């Protein structure tokens, strides 16, 4: 995956 | 629907259990039967939803990864032509992850976006929205493309309005949303810029108001700052 | 069959494809589709047809077993009563798990089994045949325990004749068998001692074989004598 | 799970 993205 | 005859609560114990099982196909399958009851969901029931149907295409999301980049390759000058089968199963991956953000959309639509007036579940599911059609955009070539974009956008953007109006800059929603809306300004909508602005601003003013909270909501605020911090060390 | 439609090349190509993307489900569906074209399998493919079954299996055993642990739990003095959820979902993951194991049974069946002539596909399916009876009993609890039971050591058996009269004893496969069956005595047939012995024999014939291997070759044997080896530690 | 098994 290219960023973080929210958990929920 | 198949889960038309269990009771509700035992949809949202099952839920639960399928997620101890790491089983999220079924856990995303019991919470679309809990909210095709018709009844509003509670925090914990929100957060059930999207944590079943996020690891369903997020697992759905990273065999098109794959996949993409193989077919890419293949698509390479000097590459040895191999016949329809990589284009073929990339599409079958690519449908099914499509079908599961319809249907994730589908409940947002019918009707937990409708009967939502509180700001805390009205932004999660916009967000929701948002993020949906993000995941539709990733995979999306035809003409309908900058509309699947335009849709996660205006998602997202309404969410945000309510979450600045509503909610403090360490709410771990809010702070969710705005990551997200940046990796979109990032990722899907071709504006870095707008999406380090975005992180940067999100992480200051959710710094200014640490203050104002206790040990644990402190950790869950901070936990969610570190990826905003985590985009921008990737970004800059 | 949905896989009818679809050339044998093409469905291992897919296959292959499905591996490298961790889409297990996709992967066995392939591969049973290439077996159903009623040609035998090359070693390559019957390694993509044990990969792809196995990981499936696995995933259903793991939830299997949380479930039944959170069974047990209610079931002890002092628990509060839930209600037929945990049994039902729990008998769910089951009843899906055993379609699995039938499912390559029969695979095995018709015909794999009965045209394999060589002993290196003969043993590959016996073993296969043992330890999808292995899974089915590792849940089995009536009346026709004791024959899934006898079901995998007629089966493993039938493959250690043959893998000692026709393998040599650092073949990756008859130690893959005997590992398994090694396994099958200590937790299926509640005879430890026997696992113990077949495991330690196994690994001493294969030590003393390890002088005749290239370096990949015996890169691939002592990988499973590790895992014997690792089988001794936690049992003695 | 409760012992090693074969990886294929
Ligand atoms: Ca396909
Ligand atoms: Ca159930
Ligand atoms: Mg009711
Ligand atoms: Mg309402
Ligand atoms: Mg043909
Ligand atoms: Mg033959
Ligand atoms: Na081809
Ligand atoms: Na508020
Ligand atoms: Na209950
Ligand atoms: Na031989």
């Amino acid at each position: 995956k290219n960023a973080n993205s929210s958990p929920v | 629907g198949a889960m038309g005859s269990m009771e509700r609560a035992s949809l949202i114990q099952k839920a639960k259990l399928a997620e101890q099982a790491e089983r999220y196909e079924d856990m995303a399958a019991f919470m679309k039967g809990a909210v095709e009851k018709g009844e509003e969901l509670s925090c914990e029931e929100r957060n059930l939803l999207s944590v079943a149907y996020k690891n369903v295409v997020g697992g759905q999301r990273a065999a098109w990864r794959v996949l993409s980049s193989i077919e890419q390759k293949s698509n390479e000058e000097g590459s040895e032509e191999k016949g329809p089968e990589v284009r073929e199963y990339r599409e079958k991956v690519e449908t099914e992850l499509q079908g599961v953000c319809d249907t994730v959309l589908g409940l947002l639509d019918s009707h937990l976006i409708k009967e939502a007036g509180d700001a805390e579940s009205r932004v999660f599911y916009l967000k929701m929205k948002g993020d949906y059609y993000r995941y539709l955009a990733e995979v999306a070539t035809g003409d309908d493309k900058k509309r699947i974009i335009d849709s996660a956008r205006s998602a997202y953007q309404e969410a945000m309005d309510i979450s600045k109006k509503e909610m403090p800059p360490t709410n771990p929603i809010r702070l969710g949303l705005a990551l997200n809306f940046s990796v979109f300004h990032y990722e899907i909508a071709n504006s870095p810029e707008e999406a380090i602005s975005l992180a940067k601003t999100t992480f200051d003013e959710a710094m200014a108001d640490l203050h104002t909270l206790s040990e644990d909501s402190y950790k869950d605020s901070t936990l969610i700052m570190q990826l905003l911090r985590d985009n921008l060390t990737l970004w800059t």
